[PDB]
RNA sequence: AAAGACCAGGC
């Protein structure tokens, strides 16, 4: 320190390790359609 | 001293003039260890009766 | 027990087979040295005293050898031991011992450390391999480890109460071996990061920078006292870029003969503006900044942390790759003596005036200061009448926050801004910040105009008491004072609520650097 | 009976009497003799 | 991924364990590199 | 052997195997007279 | 422990020679000397009164290490007019400009006093 | 402890000035009167006889360990 | 006698208590030296403040992954007379079913 | 190639002080005859002390620096005397140095002044700059302090208490002409003592053809070399430096041709 | 509140609260709470009027001291939880009188906000125009600043008593440090302070320290050692005593001198000695005899100052000798200034090679531009131009924290008044070839405390010393001749160098080597 | 004195 991700120190130790459960774990999308350009699809 | 929680370490509002902000011996004991403020006096204890 | 013994850290495995206290070791203070070279290490006296290296008798050097031991132990330059053929071992340092100074080829004579020594030189953070690289010794007065300032950077020491390993290799292929993997010269560039790691640094940097300007002209007898400190010069005087009325070489002319070889390198200054390559004077520079060596001589620029630094395609990086580790070892040196030997002439300094701005600019940091307050109250009343709509996925209080840091970032950075744009040619810190040796932007900044917002936990600085931040506020206030906006500089000095909210923010930092450490380490050791 | 444009005297004649009552051991001290 | 009009080929998470469980293990390799790469790289230095 | 008192400061003849006891004063302490053989000191 | 006698700037223990004299391979006629035992108070003199002879082309003093106590001095002149000459000329003008300065200053102090 | 000789940065005498400085300090003059009327212009020295704190005093004030 | 105590220098009880700079000059002592410490074994020993929980009042703390919501506790001690702490916890059992 | 000729005029001379300036003459002999008045120049100060006993408050060595930094008078009788390095005598003899006794008991209870007056010299042409006293340490009732003391020969290379002068004051160009220093705001700097021009105006005009002359000086003696003699045996010193270089030099020169 | 204000039944150390909209009401009188005093504000004036400072000015022979104060209602003891319930009104002056209106039901006012620092902290002049982390390390490093530490140290023996020669007290001083009796007991000493690029050797954080002022004195300090003896009976006829050995009389023997001892082992004070001396003279009887006498540490070569011989609680001889050698600044030695610029020295100059300034001043150190910008020191700065305008003007200058009546423009103007620059830079010229400097030096007197970190005890050399008797490898510190450690780090960046036989010397070679004789059937020792 | 613990401190 919206979205907020574990970087730095912690977060290397997160993929080191491979936690089974990351404090953060977030997951990014993409749109492929009209809902990519249009907010209302979106 | 070994604990990694930086949460008791941190300097607190509450140690207005009560602790010496500035003042804290470093290494493992930052801010675990803290002096006195030249003002501040320590409660000696009376009896409640 | 004996799992006990057997165990991690002080235990068998770790602490006495991968790890072990070793012989033929030394450490002392570092202190600087500019006259040294990049590979060579200052070792005082009595450590040579006390460190040998075993050397074998040959009829080349049987002599020379006999002359040590004939000098034995108290004399420095001698031998403490001699081991014979079948292993016994003989010491000189008590009586003179008459009938056992013979020596034959075959015998093994410990003398002292001399000059010219091959050492392994070590600050034990050891985080790349780079914190720990051969050396040359050369003796030095005094008891203090010496070394270069360019070799600063890889080991990450600073010369204040640091100490450094000192191991000698005890044998002729190991010794072979340290010269030709782990020297100095040889680990310029990094295999991390394919960039150089020692660089210009600091003095040197800044007197550079102020060495390469088209405003420099050096006189005659200038021009010889910087000449000779060139190791590499060829005794040949460059003929003077104006020679008439009366002979001034130029500091970018003197710098190109400390280029070694043809290097052809193109960097940009600090100061490069980005509307210089768009328009006209691309080639020309009006502030005669962005950089070109062409055919090893600097034909025009300002030199920097973005050339002679430690980054990637730096002019440094360029005379490693191009020329090789041993003659960039030289030019490194070479621009050391002769830009600290120049800086003796135009000198360095910081002082009180370089740390204040002009009447109108201090007008014009307190006129954004009231700016921004009034701004920060406005969206303060706003929200407390429910005005503030939230941003979607924050609440109304997280839209606050936000509303009100942007404010204070947005002054902050303007008051910054307006503080460098009053700092003159002549101010000192400018000149660091623009040479790169030490500072930046944002330090002016706090020296000069606003301190800045203070953070604890990436957030304002929170309620530790009943809903206000001390005593001295009333409950519930969000305003900038209270929630620990130093409005102050350094220069002005903080008042006592913003000296607190000060001392809160920098103990973060002191936190961090003490607690991240340890497991960092720990990492590093997993990975290795 | 105010102290206008003066505290600068008064504040540090008021630590200095407090500092020859008690001193700078008197947490110590209170703390034995209890 | 199986939801309709989202990107099946861009979509991916921070986390490991799951890309594991799902892509397969050459698909883990190119994240990590990823993850690795953005958590060293944030801060502006650069790493072989 | 002669030692000098910490309190009295009359110095007093006592051998060695011998408790320390100042006389005329009822001292436990004692020192050790500095010696009479000289050395050089540089003024720097 | 490691700290030098206060007499190692100036006196010369066994071997060392007071001056010494290299010629420079790298140009024609030029010469290195090399003074031991010795700092800038006379390096800096004879650098600068070697500037005032025109047939001096280089001229200069350096000192390798401040810890250590030794001046080189390179000097590079014209063709047939040996180094080793300029200075010991340079150092004899400076010898005579010294002695003209203490009768010069030694007749100012007679003006001065009771004058 | 003692008025220290010789001030440090350029090597004036100060050591026989510190009790006339005091006398001057007791009778009438401030501390810049009593340094000017004891001919220290150079603030290198005034700071030497300005700033001295006196401990011999102190230790004058214990027994001797011979009487 | 049933033993001895270890004296804070410059105490009321110290042999130093309400002597002046010239008296305390006499027993070869510091009149600057405040005191406060305690002499064993010929060393000088002081004690440091040693920080702690409040006792006799209420606390609410919220723990992230315990099986309480909202927990209370009250460390209590009687008047300091006898036993070191007996502290009780009062906790609410978060939301998942029992 | 030849020497300029320098001209030296006195503006001040006391028995402390003498304020002279050089002038058609080089920057770096100017410096060099600076830094030799620090330096070069011979002084006698005690080195070699030996106490019998000190029941001072002040440790044995503490009071030898003090008493190795007490200027003696030395005008006349440093040129004869030998350094003992160079004398023949080992130890030390009259010829290479002078013998100072000091012996002081404190028998009334007032604090007796331990002083510059009490050191007792062998020769009357050293006196520790006593024709107030030089404090070496305060002594209570029943302390002692008896001590013998050697000076000898020395000059500022080798110690500062062979310094024979206080703070030198060297300048040239007061109004800066020769642009040695740029002023980025030249307005706010005070006007040197020995500048020339008016006071409304700040710096004279560059002057691209000139170099640095008339060497404003001003050399404060410590009390043991009237200040005179000082600037005289730095002259003497230097010259004497130049020469035995100059006799190296030549023996080098025919050694190797 | 009444009642304790005029401490009839509730002493002026219980704390009283009241927690409004909790409805609670809590009074401490417990044991352990901390608390400070503050001033009581009744309406929008303080209780504490002129008559209290008039009192308190005649505060001598007068019987009126800070508990009659506290006794007469006007100041309070407020402890942390009573604080949560009061409003504080930082200085009288400014937040009690009438202005814009930010609060009006102020109940207490501070004393003075410079209060809320400690006793190493409050030394510090000018702490509020430094970064934070820079005002954490001066405090910390404070405690190991060199001086006077007490005033009878003659008659206390104990070990590593560091004495510096000539303490002074600072030329900028804050109000505090008058009652840490700081200026009783200074440690550290004003210089003349010059922050500038010479030579480079004060780059980095080093400083170049002038080698005549070091000569003249400064910062020449001492250093005490203390070694303490137990003679003792433990076995029936096995028994110790203190006596010097002779050449054939004892079993054990070292190759030290033993001529220094007197006829009771023990060295009167007054002889000079070095590393491996003997100090005390101590034998063991034997169940002939054994020698357990005691030798000085390596290369210490000080004087014995003091031999103090006693009774131990047992009754039997007990002796304490106490040793001292002075110790010159070297180049390896710490300094620091009153802002956490800590340094070592770089290379000591004379006061020829120094440069100097019109006036012949010298600066005592020298210190690298660069550690400014960075850390934010500028109350480094401003203390230099106090310190320049105060050795002046001849004051000694006030920098209590919090004044807002001390600006830079006025040390600027003061300064300005005594014909300096009012920046307090100074041109200097250059000490090797007489020249000016271009750029005009930062010059000052700046306070500046040695450190006990000391090369001299800090060097460390092992060539085949000492080994453990377990692991038979390098013994473990400075004092018994112990190698130093080559860290599994350390092999981890070796095999980075791919330096294999290097390592194997490292690990093996240099370090233990051994043989041991393996069967070849079993891959047992045999 | 031996290894064990504790403490303080430097980078
Ligand atoms: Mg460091
Ligand atoms: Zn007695
Ligand atoms: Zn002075
Ligand atoms: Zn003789
Ligand atoms: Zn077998």
């Amino acid at each position: 320190f919206a979205k907020n991700v574990t970087l730095g120190v912690p977060r290397l130790k997160e993929l080191i390790n491979i936690s089974k459960k990351p404090k953060t774990p977030s997951l990014t999308v993409f749109l492929l359609g009209q809902s990519a350009r249009d907010a209302e699809r979106a | 001293r070994d604990g990694k929680l930086a949460k008791p370490r941190q300097l607190h509002n509450t140690l207005w003039g009560m602790v010496c902000p500035a003042e804290t011996p470093e290494g493992h004991a930052v801010g675990l260890v803290k002096n006195l403020a030249l003002m501040a006096y320590i409660s000696v204890g009376s009896q409640p009766s | 027990s004996l799992k006990q013994r057997l165990k991690g850290k002080e235990g068998r495995v770790r602490g006495n087979l991968m790890g072990k206290r070793v012989d033929f070791s030394a450490r002392t203070v570092i202190t600087p040295d500019p006259n040294l070279s990049i590979d060579q290490v200052g070792v005082p006296r009595s450590i040579a005293a006390n460190m040998t290296f075993a050397e074998i008798v040959t009829p080349f050097n049987i002599d020379r050898l006999q002359e040590l031991v004939r000098r034995g132990n108290s004399q420095y330059p001698g031998a403490k031991y001699i081991i014979r053929d079948n292993g016994d071992r003989i010491d000189l340092r008590f009586h003179p011992k008459p009938s056992d100074l013979h020596l034959q080829t075959g015998y093994k004579v410990e003398r002292h450390m001399c000059d010219g020594d091959i050492v392994i030189f070590n600050r034990q953070p050891t985080l790349h391999k780079m914190s720990m690289m051969g050396h040359r010794v050369r003796i030095l007065p005094w008891s203090t480890f010496r070394l270069n300032l360019s070799v600063t950077t890889p080991y990450n020491a600073d010369f204040d109460g640091d100490e450094m390993n000192l191991h000698l290799p005890q044998s002729l292929e190991t010794r072979a071996e340290i010269q030709e993997l782990a020297m100095v010269p040889r680990m310029i560039v990094t295999p991390q990061s394919n960039r150089p790691v020692m660089g210009i640094v600091q003095d040197t940097l800044t007197a550079v920078r102020k060495f390469t300007k088209r405003d420099v002209f050096l006189e005659r007898g200038e021009v010889m006292n910087l000449l000779m400190f060139l190791s590499t010069w060829d005794g040949k005087v460059p003929q003077p870029a104006i020679l008439k009325p009366r002979p001034l070489w130029t500091g970018k002319q003197i710098f190109s003969l400390i280029i070694p070889g043809h290097i052809n390198c193109i960097r940009t200054h600090s100061t490069h503006p980005d509307d210089e390559d768009s328009g006209p004077y691309k080639h020309i520079s009006p502030g005669d900044t962005k950089v070109v060596v062409e055919n090893g001589e600097l034909i025009m620029g300002i030199l920097c942390k973005k050339s002679l630094g430690t980054s990637a395609g730096s002019l440094v990086h360029i005379s490693y790759l191009e020329m090789g580790h041993d003659i960039t070892r030289l030019f490194y040196s070479n621009i050391q003596t002769v830009i600290n030997n120049w800086l003796l002439i135009e000198g360095h300094t910081i002082g009180i005036g370089d740390s204040i701005a002009d009447s109108k600019t201090y007008q014009d940091i307190q006129n954004t200061i009231k700016k921004a307050k009034q701004d920060v109250i406005e969206v303060i009343e706003k929200a407390h009448n429910n005005e503030l709509e939230p941003t979607p996925g924050n609440t109304l209080r997280q839209t606050f926050e936000n509303q009100v840091n942007r404010i204070l970032n947005d002054a902050r950075d303007k008051t910054g801004s307006s503080a460098q744009k009053s700092l003159s040619e002549y101010n000192n810190f400018k000149s660091m910040v623009v040479s790169g040796a030490k500072g930046s932007k944002i330090n002016i900044s706090q020296v000069i105009a606003v301190v800045g917002q203070q953070n604890v936990e990436g957030k304002r600085i929170p309620f530790g008491f009943k809903h206000r931040t001390l005593p001295h506020f009333i409950k519930d206030d969000y305003g900038p004072e209270s929630r620990g906006f130093v409005e102050n500089s350094y220069l002005a000095g903080l008042t006592p609520t913003e000296f607190f909210f000060h001392a809160m923010g920098g103990r973060e930092g002191l936190i961090d650097t003490a607690v991240k450490t340890a497991e960092t380490g720990y990492i590093q050791r997993r990975l290795i | 009976e105010i102290t206008p444009d003066l505290w600068q005297e008064a504040c540090w004649i008021v630590i200095s009497s407090y500092f020859d009552e008690k001193g700078l051991v008197r947490q110590q001290l209170d703390s034995f003799d209890e | 991924l199986s939801e309709k009009d989202v990107d099946p080929v861009r979509t991916t998470s921070n986390d490991i364990v799951e890309i594991f469980t799902v892509l397969g293990i050459e698909a883990v390799r190119k994240a990590l590199e990823r993850e690795l790469y953005h958590v060293i790289s944030f801060d502006g230095s650069y790493v072989n | 052997m002669i030692y000098i008192c910490g309190e009295c400061h009359t110095e007093n003849e006592i051998k060695s195997r011998d408790p320390i006891r100042c006389r005329e004063c009822g001292y436990r302490i004692m020192y050790k007279k500095r010696t009479k053989r000289l050395v050089v000191f540089d003024a720097r | 422990m490691n700290a030098p006698p206060a007499f190692e700037s100036f006196l010369l223990f066994e071997g060392e020679k007071k001056i010494t004299i290299n010629k420079d391979t790298k140009v024609p006629n030029a010469c290195l000397f090399t003074i031991n035992k010795e700092d800038h108070t006379l390096g800096n003199i004879i650098k600068s009164q070697l500037l005032k002879d025109p047939q001096v082309l280089f001229a200069g003093y350096k000192v390798p290490h401040p810890l250590e106590h030794k001046i080189i001095i390179r000097v590079q002149t014209t063709p047939d007019y040996s180094p080793q000459e300029a200075f010991t000329n340079a150092i004899t003008d400076l010898i005579s400009e010294l002695s003209l300065l203490e009768e010069r200053f030694r007749v100012a102090i007679k003006d001065k006093q009771e004058g | 402890m003692i008025i220290p000789v010789r001030c440090f940065t350029c090597g004036k005498i100060v050591g026989n000035k510190w009790e006339a400085y005091l006398g001057l300090l007791q009778a009438e003059y401030t501390e810049g009167d009593a340094l000017d009327a004891l001919g220290l212009k150079r603030y290198c020295c005034r700071r030497m006889l300005l700033a001295h704190v006196d401990l011999i005093e102190k230790l004058l004030n214990y027994a001797p360990l011979e009487k | 006698f049933i033993g001895k105590i270890p004296i804070m220098l410059r105490s009321t009880y110290c042999l130093l208590n309400g002597l002046t700079d010239r008296d305390l000059c006499e027993l070869n002592e510091c009149p600057l030296d405040p005191g406060g410490y305690f002499i064993i074994n010929g060393s000088e020993k002081v004690l440091i403040a040693q920080e702690k929980m409040a006792t006799n009042t209420v606390y609410v703390f919220a723990k992230k992954d315990s099986k309480y919501a909202y927990t209370g506790e009250c460390r209590s001690c009687l008047e300091n007379s006898s036993r070191p702490t007996s502290t009780i916890w009062v906790s609410m059992l978060a939301r998942g079913g029992q | 190639p030849y020497a300029n000729q320098p001209t030296v005029r006195i503006t001040e001379l006391t028995d402390e002080n003498v304020k002279f300036i050089i002038e058609n003459t080089d920057l770096a002999v100017a410096n060099s005859i600076r830094r030799v008045f620090i330096a070069e120049v011979p002084i006698i100060a005690i080195d070699w002390v030996q106490i019998d006993a000190n029941s001072s408050v002040l440790h044995d060595e503490f009071i030898a620096h003090r008493l190795g930094l007490i200027p003696l008078i030395s005008d006349d009788i440093v040129d004869k005397l030998q350094y003992s390095r160079d004398c023949t005598c080992e130890e030390f003899c009259p010829e290479c140095s002078v013998e100072f006794t000091l012996d002081v008991r404190c028998n009334e209870d007032q604090t007796r002044h331990v002083t510059s007056r009490d050191l007792i010299s062998n020769s009357p042409r050293v006196i520790p700059v006593t024709s107030d006293d030089i404090l070496i340490v305060k002594l209570r009732k029943g302390q002692e302090l008896r001590l013998r003391a050697y000076a000898k020969k020395g000059f500022g290379k080798e110690h500062a208490k062979w310094n024979p002068t206080a703070g030198v004051a060297f300048e040239y160009d007061p109004d800066n002409a020769l642009r040695h220093t740029v002023y980025p705001k030249p307005e706010e700097w005070p006007k040197s003592e020995y500048s020339e021009l008016d006071e409304d105006e700040s710096q004279a005009p560059y002057d691209p053809n000139g170099k640095p002359e008339r060497f404003y000086y001003n050399v404060e003696s410590c009390g043991s070399l009237r200040p005179e003699t000082i600037v005289l045996s730095a002259l003497s010193g230097l010259k004497k430096k130049l020469s035995d270089l100059q006799t190296q030099l030549s023996h080098e020169i025919q050694s190797d041709v | 509140r009444k009642l304790r204000r005029q401490m009839d039944i509730i002493v002026s150390e219980v704390s009283m609260i009241r927690d409004i909209r909790e409805r609670e009401i809590r009074i401490y009188t417990d044991a352990g709470r901390i608390c400070r005093p503050l001033l009581i504000v009744e309406k929008q004036k303080l209780l504490l009027k002129k008559r209290h400072i008039d009192q308190l000015k005649e505060r001598e022979y007068n019987n009126y001291s800070w508990q009659d104060l506290v006794a007469s209602g006007v100041v309070e003891y407020i402890d942390t939880l009573e604080e949560e319930t009061v409003m504080l009104a930082m200085t009288p002056d400014d937040l009690q009188e009438k202005e814009v209106a930010y609060c009006s039901t102020y109940t207490h006012c501070e004393i003075h906000p410079s209060m809320i620092l400690g006793v190493c902290a409050s030394i510090i002049p000018f702490p509020d125009h430094n970064q934070s982390p820079r005002n954490t390390y001066q405090s910390a490093m404070g405690k190991q600043a060199m001086g006077v530490y007490i005033t009878n140290f003659h008659v206390r023996m104990d070990t590593l008593a560091h004495v510096l020669y000539y303490p002074q007290k600072p030329l900028v001083t804050t109000r505090s440090m008058e009652y840490l009796r700081f200026r009783e007991l200074p440690a550290g000493i004003n210089s003349i302070v010059a922050i500038a690029s010479y030579t480079g050797y004060n780059q980095e954080d080093s400083v170049i320290m002038n080698r005549s002022a070091v000569d003249r004195g400064f910062f020449r300090s001492v250093f005490y050692r203390s070694y303490k003896e137990q003679e003792s009976k433990k076995g029936f006829d096995q028994e110790e005593v203190f006596e010097k050995p002779t050449r054939e009389t004892c079993q054990g023997m070292r190759h030290a001198i033993y001529d220094k001892l007197d006829d009771d082992g023990l060295i009167a004070p007054g002889v000079r000695v070095s590393g491996d001396d003997v100090i005390i003279g101590k034998t063991v009887t034997l169940p002939t005899k054994r020698d357990c006498s005691t030798f000085l540490r390596t290369s210490e070569t000080g004087i014995v100052d003091q031999v103090m011989v006693t009774l131990n609680q047992e009754g039997y001889k007990f002796c304490k000798i106490r040793v001292r050698s002075v110790r010159i600044p070297q180049i390896g030695d710490k300094f620091a200034s009153r802002h956490g610029q800590k340094g070592t020295c770089g290379i000591q100059y004379r006061q020829e090679d120094m440069p100097f300034t019109c006036e012949g001043i010298t600066p005592d150190i020298i210190i690298n531009p660069h550690a400014i910008p960075s850390r934010m020191t500028i109350g480094h700065l401003i203390e230099c131009l106090q310190g320049k305008v105060s050795a002046n003007k001849g004051e000694i200058g006030d920098a209590t924290p919090f004044n807002d009546a001390v600006n830079v423009q006025k040390i600027s103007n003061l300064l300005s008044d005594y014909g300096y620059h009012l920046r307090g830079n100074e041109v200097l010229y250059n000490g090797f070839t007489g020249r000016k400097i271009t750029s005009q030096i930062f010059i000052g007197p700046t306070y500046y405390q040695r450190l006990k970190h000391m090369v001299d005890d800090k060097i460390h050399s092992r060539a085949r010393g000492p080994i453990q008797i377990l692991n038979r490898q390098p013994m473990e510190g400075r004092s018994r001749d112990g190698g130093l450690r080559f860290g599994e780090m350390e092999r981890d960046c070796q095999i980075a160098h791919g330096a294999a036989q290097f390592l194997r010397e490292r690990l093996f070679e240099a370090s233990d080597p051994y043989q041991v004789h393996v069967c070849n059937l079993c891959g047992i020792m045999a």
